[PDB]
């Protein structure tokens, strides 16, 4: 309660780390699929 | 004026295309190959 009261982190959508590394296709294709399967969605109620 | 980086040097034997780059305090930007997007890999086709 005390922490989330200060809203230190709000969440935006479309994680950049997956926006990029998606549309350039000039690297080893496991970095894909692996970073691609690790990035789960996030809603601050887990951050806080 | 446009063409200055030579494309080849004859024999496909000891060529090793240009390897200049800029260093910017750790960060490095090559000039001949960079997997960053906006550099569309060309789809050439023998059928010509």
């Amino acid at each position: 309660d005390y922490f989330s009261q200060a809203n230190v982190f709000t969440v935006k959508s479309e994680n950049a780390i997956v926006k990029m590394l998606n549309s350039n296709q000039n690297m080893e294709p496991t970095i894909i699929n692996w970073f691609l399967f690790r990035i789960c969605a996030i809603d601050k109620t887990v951050i806080d | 004026m446009q063409n200055f980086i030579p494309n080849t040097d004859g024999q496909f034997h000891s060529f090793r295309a240009c390897s200049y780059a800029v260093k910017d305090g750790g960060n490095i930007y090559r000039v001949v190959q960079n997997g960053d997007e906006l550099n569309e890999s060309l789809l050439i086709d023998t059928a010509i």
